[PDB]
């Protein structure tokens, strides 16, 4: 918990680009984290700062650090439905079948607030459409559940 | 929203099956009441 | 400002599932971790 990493959380959070990168500058905490244990990517993820997402990765941020509830920032992009971060994430190497404490997975996330294209850009990288969570549902569960037509032909 | 009450969960059938509020129900997001119905100049129109 | 919160969801099939009844569930959580004004008592002639 340094002094830079406390102010790039907030930073992050806020969405202020020209504070994070005067911040990336002086040499912050990447990989510092909240009690919760959120990083500034989980908060860029989160509250959807494109521009952060992509500073922080080039500055070493972890992209499969987890909260102590074991949830990543593909997850918080994927349930909130920000696309642009969702692939941006991906393709730094962002695991796609990235289980939380609770067995629910990024597709599951998507499935359920019926985010379509986000489901389409997950299935390309290669997520297992039939992962169970702890109750032994599957994306296709939650889509029939909810009464998506659309999610449920995608998920054929 | 309706899609949240169409998946409340009556109860699960013997089988498996789930029996959903949409089943047994249609839902829409309808007046408390449908007593008063006011026009101005024919056209639709509430007021106070 | 907003702040972190546990954020719990039931699943109401593995509930009705298992015969745990959601008052069951909801008044255990509420009682225990939130707290439970129950009823009244008398403290040497006043109510507390």
């Amino acid at each position: 918990g340094s002094d830079l990493g406390k102010k790039l959380l907030e930073a992050a959070r806020a969405g202020r680009d020209d504070e994070v990168r005067i911040l990336m500058a002086n040499g912050a905490d990447v990989n510092a984290a909240d009690v919760v244990g959120w990083t500034p990517l989980h908060l860029a993820a989160y509250w959807g700062h494109l521009e952060i997402v992509e500073v922080l990765l080039k500055n070493g941020a972890d992209v499969n650090a987890y909260d102590t509830l074991g949830s990543t920032p593909l997850h918080l992009a994927a349930h909130f439905g920000h696309l642009e971060i969702v692939e941006v994430l991906l393709k730094n190497g962002a695991d796609v079948n990235a289980k939380d404490d609770n067995g629910i997975t990024p597709l599951h996330l998507a499935a359920n607030r019926g985010h379509l294209e986000i489901v389409e850009v997950l299935l390309k990288y290669g997520a297992d459409v039939n992962a169970q969570d702890k109750f032994g549902k599957t994306a296709f569960d939650i889509s029939i559940n909810n009464g998506n037509e659309d999610l449920a032909e995608i998920l054929q | 929203s309706t899609e949240e009450f169409g998946k409340i969960l009556l109860k699960v059938n013997q089988d498996g099956s789930r029996v959903l509020l949409r089943d047994v129900a249609k839902i829409e997001l309808g007046g408390e009441n449908y007593d008063i119905i006011a026009e101005f100049n024919g056209q639709p129109a509430s007021g106070l | 400002e907003d702040t972190p919160q546990f954020k719990i969801d039931i699943d109401q099939e593995k509930a009705q599932a298992l015969g745990v009844s959601i008052n069951d569930i909801n008044t255990t959580l509420g009682a225990a971790w939130g707290g439970s004004y129950v009823n009244d008592f008398i403290d040497r002639g006043r109510v507390k």
